[PDB]
């Protein structure tokens, strides 16, 4: 069988949005507070993460349907899933070799070494890298990788979501394409779809862990003053 | 309540 | 006539505090978000200013007497005068030659050129530079320069101050030393004290102007998200 | 109310 135009349109809409919100040159990183190898990485990583939220937001605004949700629902979806979309989008720079994130080169090559001095512990980093490695192995296509981000972001089972039904539709019309594409365009992708959805479940645990650790950090002003207004607002607890 | 998120979302 | 030990003690206490909170190497500037020559300077200047608040706070905590005020009064004094202390402390790097702020070298040499793309207008920059030039000419001693900062910061006529009387005492015991020192240790400083107090009055107008312009900028989230948590909190309107 | 100012002031 084969996909339909409507479906193909969705894929081109997403893939484009990703391209438009993910700079392969990573030249924006030079504008972050310099990396430094006591939480010496917090400034640079905080900037990287804030910057990523801005990209994740830009991506969402282009997911077809998303822009028609209520401003309230849009936020609820972002606040709860932004951290997962960031973990998903960051895989495109994760390297199995050096086991790190290589972004344009040195200074922007975050080994498990430097990633420690950002306020988080192994209780997060361990599962995180484990995730990046596992995910990196599914050698997804750009099309599938971008779909998974739109699916993750359009999960109606996030706290705060009002219309936990219209979002159900959207995510469903999304999982359809993913299932289809994998069937029609991915050789040896018979057990893929199921492996991907499992990743979305792993993102839930990582989300939980990051949340706990973020709270402890964020409670200490000597540390929260190192963050950015956007990071504070998005990862904040304001209802 | 979510000043920046709003401005960015339009 | 000559000063007393008590007075001399105050001067050594201040001068030391200034030395301890003002790095002549300006090596901390490398850690700011890089300067960039549309409000391209906002990131770097926001970082410079946030960093300066931290220094101004550190200075205050060492002004004798200040630490005994109520936590509430301490804040009221900082929130209202921090911007003036920064303008006063920044003079130590202002250069009459190039008419700019030279901090360790290039990238950190802010001409009236780059200082424009930070969100402020000539309605502030004009009087500001005018101030820096005028002040730079009073060729103050470190002792007098540091006293003027402690006097400015201990003004009881700032909104929010509760004990507008105990602070009156402190600032007074401060103006005493300044008047004395200028008399006993500054040749040709007969008309100085009066010129200095006039500067404290100019700082009031600059403060007013910055406040107006800060409000407009700070009202636009695309811009306020460029600031830091400390800058937002200190220049904020929270009562 | 002034979280960071407080922590810095001690
Ligand atoms: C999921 C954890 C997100 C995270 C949050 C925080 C805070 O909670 C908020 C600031 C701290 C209070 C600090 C550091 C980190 C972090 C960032 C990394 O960057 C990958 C990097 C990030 C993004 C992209 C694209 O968005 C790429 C390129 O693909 C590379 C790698 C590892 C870590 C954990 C230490
Ligand atoms: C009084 C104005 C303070 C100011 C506020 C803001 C904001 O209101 C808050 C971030 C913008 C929203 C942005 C830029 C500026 C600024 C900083 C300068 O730095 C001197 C520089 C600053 C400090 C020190 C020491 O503390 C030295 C070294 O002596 C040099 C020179 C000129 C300017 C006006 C454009």
């Amino acid at each position: 069988h084969m996909l339909s135009d409507e479906q193909m349109q969705i894929i081109n809409s997403l893939v484009e949005a990703h391209h438009k919100t993910y700079d392969d040159s990573y030249s924006d990183f030079v504008r972050f507070r310099p990396p430094v190898r006591r939480l010496s990485m917090l400034p640079h990583l905080a900037d990287l993460v804030s910057y990523s939220i801005q990209k994740v937001i830009g991506f969402a605004k282009m997911i077809p349907g998303f822009r028609d949700l209520t401003a309230e629902d849009q936020i609820a979806l972002l606040k709860s899933s932004a951290i997962e979309i960031i973990m998903l989008r960051s895989n495109q720079s994760f390297s199995l070799e050096d086991m790190s994130w290589s972004c344009g080169g040195p200074d922007f090559k975050y080994c498990i070494n430097d990633v420690t001095k950002a306020g988080h512990t192994l209780e997060l980093l361990e599962p995180l890298v484990k995730f990046q490695v596992g995910l990196k192995k599914l050698k997804l296509h750009e099309e599938e990788h971008v779909l998974l981000m739109a699916i993750c972001l359009l999960s109606p089972d996030r706290p705060g979501v009002q219309d936990h039904v219209r979002i159900e539709a959207l995510q469903d019309r999304l999982c359809d394409v993913l299932q289809a594409y994998i069937r029609i365009q991915h050789p040896g992708g018979r057990l893929l779809y199921a492996k991907m959805i499992q990743k979305l479940a792993d993102l839930r645990s990582l989300n939980e862990e990051h949340s706990k650790q973020y709270r402890s950090l964020s409670f200490q002003p000597e540390h929260s003053m190192q963050l950015t207004p956007l990071v504070l607002e998005v990862f904040g607890s304001e209802v | 309540r979510h000043k920046i998120l709003h401005r960015l979302l339009q």
